[PDB]
């Protein structure tokens, strides 16, 4: 019962953040930025996460 | 139009009945009105001339222009077209 | 009758033959394709360049200070004044706005239809702005001559100059024009076969136009929103009217102005109507002499063609014999050819060739030179590339003689 | 500058069959790249300023930073830049950014919050463009065409002899011949050329269909050419290779069609970049089309395209260096005659002559032999020489 309400506790945790954009990538730029294309919005470079 | 350009009828040539009829439905209606309501005929709202290219129809609407005191307010059939929606 | 393979035929077939090497080699491939991946992904960067100064150059701390305490502005303009007064702005797109100077800009500095910035929060007016002068628009200018001269158009002695009549004389001499009572020409349509020579002359009067030439690019005045095309002209075409004696290329005009028809080009049929009524109609042109190019005059509009717009239409026809042999000595004057080359005869072996086959053909002739290694073409080598660039691209010749 | 960006190839083995010499080859350029290997890994593990000036950048930058278009300068600290959505913008120019470049119409780099210039992008070049790159240069070299020779040379002088030798040239005083177009029956050796010239090339080689260069926008196709040969012209020797040209290069004609207009107006704009108002730099273009009388004059004429190459039909002695070449790594019977395929009427092309050879490798495994033999050959040419119909007249002629 503990592990249904913690994994149900959870899901709501999450489904709290806000949805990621989605966009499409140019190229590498200096192993830590990346160029990429949003859908509506022009281009941006972002930074990479560490994973 | 501020500058007012110069053009006398008689610089233009070979369309005697199509001045007049510009004059009389673009001009006479204008500065007389009063008269024309008195013989209850209605005058025509618009003018569409229509040729062959360099036959004269912008000379003639120069001619107007410059011949007539009303405000001309010219204008181009492209400048009517823009990106933004309802713009035009 | 034929018969599928089985599971041992393919292993007899894969392993009864060569198995002493095959295997070491195949591996050794493979594994040599998956280092080179690894190498390039472990380097796979290719850093992209970025505007960043010599260290010296910036070396700032105060550019913190400066991005904390300036704020951006929005651009718009001032459709309207009203009257404290308030100000009618158009954010370009965004929306409309009836916003009220800051106390930094007086109100005598702010006129209608002028644009000015604005804060991105209360959209206050903060700072005038200079009229926009376009990017696009401001590099179809030329800035910088190319290096070829009317000394290396050959064959056209009449129609050089017609078209200097058209685009250089007026401009430089207006009395002989203004004694006579003589309106110059303020177009020029130069119309003829591909390679003949229509971009040379208009090179050598961007050469020596001493006057403002714009290269009017085909592909800018295309554009991709509805109405941009238009604009793209209607703003090349302000820009001529502030400078004085401007000229304005519109190379390869077939590009947009094509027949009229009924959505088809639509788009690109109303930037014509805009050029059109530009270059003839209400608002004189001025002094902006129009210079168009096309090797298929026929596609035109029948508008943009009259003799309104493109006043003088110039024939670049095939160049006659005394065209050719001149064509030939501006494209060998640089060649090391030898002194007896009888140019006349070559002249006369090209008997419809445009200037650009007589250059095509010079440098087969020295390519010829250069096969054989020979620092002088001889007229061998000429009729050598004679027959490869004109006769190449004895039955038939047979009847006559 | 921006040199040349020639694309890698590692180096060749010779001796193709597999013996012990080709071990040892393949042996010493694997020994050289877990050289290169090691040594890369080992540099930064093995490595332990700078740092203050990348992190006061970084930190005054800060991330996401927005691409937008330079407008305008009006002062050394100020400019114009509209945003992607249109939007113009009045933002300060940081100093750490070189002046030099900030030009009207550059894609400057801009912070998100405060939209102050903080870099100029300088390659921004269209993705649909970047991908026509050539990175792995293709396998076929010259020794793996047979025959073609004129066309080899003529090739040659036109885009690789003039990069390596340009001596001849400028002594001569004449310009090499900046345009080849090839042109022949399908199957002759067309793009193969293109291969072998990218392959040898030094020159950064870019690869076209002629139908990518179209695009469903309006003005795409002449903004995507121009992108194409500004590119080219960046990477100063270049080869632009235009493969089935007769896509957009069709003759000219009053056409009551946007569509027919737009792909009119990206062959103008082709035509315009090729040779028009501004020269073309050092970019060469190569174009191969199975239909050379359906181009327009303009596109074909001198000028644009110097050296009309024709590729014919392989002849006898062509034929034979092509099954020479095709069967090189087969291995042949003691029976295999080839002159009998190879005399044919008038029509085997090297498609054929290839795909004969893999035929007759096919029938040689249905019969589970791994060496061919002359019957395989001749069935395989019977198979696979069914292309054409009648292509004859009737017995008047005599
Ligand atoms: N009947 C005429 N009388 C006087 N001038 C004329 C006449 N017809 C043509 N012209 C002259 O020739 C030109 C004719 O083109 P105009 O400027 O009148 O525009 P348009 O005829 O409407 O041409 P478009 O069809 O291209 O709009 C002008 O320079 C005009 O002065
Ligand atoms: N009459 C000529 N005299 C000398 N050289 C010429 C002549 N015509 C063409 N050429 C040579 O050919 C080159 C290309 O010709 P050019 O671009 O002027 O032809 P065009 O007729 O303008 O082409 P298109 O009609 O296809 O636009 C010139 O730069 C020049 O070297
Ligand atoms: N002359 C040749 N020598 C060697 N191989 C050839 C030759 N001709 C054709 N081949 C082989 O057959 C293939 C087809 O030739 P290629 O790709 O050059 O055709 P193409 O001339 O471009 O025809 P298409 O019009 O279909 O594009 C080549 O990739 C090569 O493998
Ligand atoms: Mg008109
Ligand atoms: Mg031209
Ligand atoms: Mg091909």
């Amino acid at each position: 019962l503990n592990a249904k309400v913690r994994l149900l506790r959870e899901e709501l945790q999450l489904l709290q953040e806000q949805g990621s954009y989605v966009g499409e990538v140019v190229r590498a730029m200096d192993k830590k930025k990346v160029l990429v294309k949003v859908h509506p919005e022009g281009k941006f470079v972002v930074d990479v996460d560490k994973n | 139009v501020d500058e007012r350009p110069t053009e006398q009828y008689s610089d233009i040539g070979g369309l005697d009945k199509q001045i007049q009829e510009l004059v009389e439905a673009i001009v006479l209606p204008m500065n007389h009105k009063e008269k024309f309501e008195n013989l209850g005929i209605q005058p025509p709202k618009g003018v569409l001339m229509y040729g062959p290219p360099g036959t004269g129809k912008t000379l003639l609407a120069r001619a107007c222009a410059a011949q007539t005191k009303a405000t001309f307010l010219k204008l181009a059939g492209p400048q009517l077209v823009q990106m933004f929606i309802g713009d035009g | 009758p034929i018969r599928a393979l089985d599971e041992g035929d393919i292993a007899l077939l894969k392993t009864y033959g060569q198995s002493t090497y095959s295997r070491q080699i195949k591996q050794v491939e493979d594994d040599i394709q998956q280092l080179l991946k690894k190498i390039n992904e472990l380097t796979g960067i290719k850093e992209s360049d970025t505007g960043l100064a010599p260290p010296a150059l910036w070396d700032l701390a105060a550019d913190k200070q400066t991005l904390q305490s300036e704020q951006p502005l929005q651009v718009a303009r001032c459709t309207k004044i009203i009257n404290d007064p308030k100000y009618i702005i158009n954010v370009k797109q965004f929306a409309k706005f009836v916003v009220d100077l800051s106390d930094q800009v007086a109100p005598t500095d702010i006129e209608e239809g002028m644009r000015v910035g604005v804060d991105r929060n209360k959209y206050q007016i903060h700072i005038p702005l200079p009229p926009k002068i376009d990017p696009t628009v401001t590099m179809m200018q030329v800035e910088e001559k190319p290096d070829v001269t009317y000394s290396d158009v050959g064959g056209c002695k009449e129609q050089i100059e017609k078209l200097r009549e058209v685009v250089e004389t007026p401009l430089l001499h207006p009395e002989r024009f203004v004694n006579l009572g003589i309106e110059p020409p303020k177009g020029v349509l130069l119309f003829g076969p591909p390679g003949t020579g229509k971009t040379l002359c208009a090179r050598a009067v961007a050469n020596r136009t001493d006057a403002c030439f714009i290269r009017v690019i085909g592909s800018e005045l295309v554009q991709k929103y509805v109405g941009e095309g238009a604009r793209m002209v209607r703003e090349l075409f302000e820009m001529a009217r502030t400078k004085k004696a401007c000229l304005i290329f519109f190379d390869e005009i077939d590009a947009i102005g094509g027949a009229r028809f009924d959505g088809g080009d639509n788009e690109v049929q109303r930037t014509m109507l805009e050029l059109i009524n530009q270059l003839d109609g209400f608002d004189p042109r001025g002094n902006i002499k129009v210079l168009m190019a096309t090797n298929r005059p026929d596609t035109l509009d029948p508008a943009l063609m009259r003799p309104g717009r493109l006043d003088r239409k110039i024939e670049f026809s095939l160049p006659d014999l005394e065209g050719r042999t001149h064509i030939f000595k501006i494209h060998a004057r640089s060649m090391s050819v030898e002194r007896d080359i009888r140019f006349e005869l070559l002249a006369r072996l090209c008997p419809n060739s445009t200037g650009a086959e007589i250059r095509s053909v010079c440098t087969e002739a020295g390519m010829f030179a250069i096969r054989a290694r020979r620092k002088i073409a001889t007229e061998k080598d000429f009729l050598e590339a004679v027959n490869k660039v004109i006769k190449s691209y004895t039955p038939r010749y047979m009847t006559y003689n | 500058t921006k040199g040349p960006d020639a694309a890698s190839k590692l180096p060749l083995v010779t001796p193709h069959t597999q013996c012990r010499l080709k071990l040892l080859k393949l042996e010493r350029i694997k020994d050289y790249l877990l050289m290169e290997e090691e040594f890369i890994r080992n540099q930064e593990q093995m490595k332990p300023k700078q740092e203050e000036e990348r992190s006061k950048v970084d930190d005054l930058r800060g991330t996401p930073m927005s691409v937008g278009t330079l407008e305008e300068i009006i002062d050394d600290n100020h400019a114009i830049v509209s945003t992607s959505v249109g939007s113009e913008h009045y933002v300060s120019i940081l100093s750490f950014v070189d002046k030099d470049l900030l030009e009207p119409g550059c894609s400057v780099l801009l912070n998100h919050k405060v939209h102050a210039v903080i870099g100029v992008l300088m390659d921004d070049t269209d993705p649909l463009v970047t991908v026509m790159k050539v990175e792995k240069a293709p396998q076929e070299t010259y020794a793996d065409i047979g025959g073609l020779d004129n066309q080899i040379q003529e090739i040659k002088e036109s885009v690789e002899l003039p990069l390596t030798h340009p001596e001849y040239y400028e002594e001569m005083g004449i310009k090499p011949p900046k345009g080849v177009i090839l042109y022949g029956p399908p199957g002759t050796g067309k793009t193969l050329l293109a291969k072998a010239v990218a392959n040898q090339t030094s020159a950064t080689f870019l690869r076209v269909v002629g139908s990518e260069l179209i695009q469903k926008y309006l003005g795409d196709g002449p903004k995507l050419v121009r992108e194409l040969f500004r590119v080219a012209e960046e990477h100063a020797p270049s080869i632009v290779f235009i493969d089935e040209i007769d896509a957009i290069g069709t003759k000219r004609y009053d056409s009551n069609s946007g569509g027919e207009r737009e792909i009119q107006r990206t062959m103008l704009e082709l035509l315009n970049q090729l040779d028009g108002f501004d020269s073309r730099g050092d970019v060469k273009v190569i174009m191969a089309t199975n239909r050379i009388e359906t181009l327009d004059p303009a596109l074909i004429r001198p000028g644009r395209i110097d050296r009309k190459i024709e590729f014919p039909l392989p002849d006898e002695k062509t034929k034979k260096r092509i099954f020479q070449i095709h069967t090189s790594r087969m291995t042949l019977a003691d029976d295999v005659t080839l002159d009998d395929l190879i005399m044919a009427k008038d029509d085997l092309s090297g498609a054929d002559i290839k795909a004969i050879c893999t035929e007759a490798g096919l029938m040689a495994l249905r019969e589970r032999r791994m060496k061919v033999t002359n019957e395989d050959f001749k069935k395989s040419k019977e198979n696979v020489l069914y292309k054409k119909q009648e292509g004859t007249p009737e017995g008047l002629y005599l």
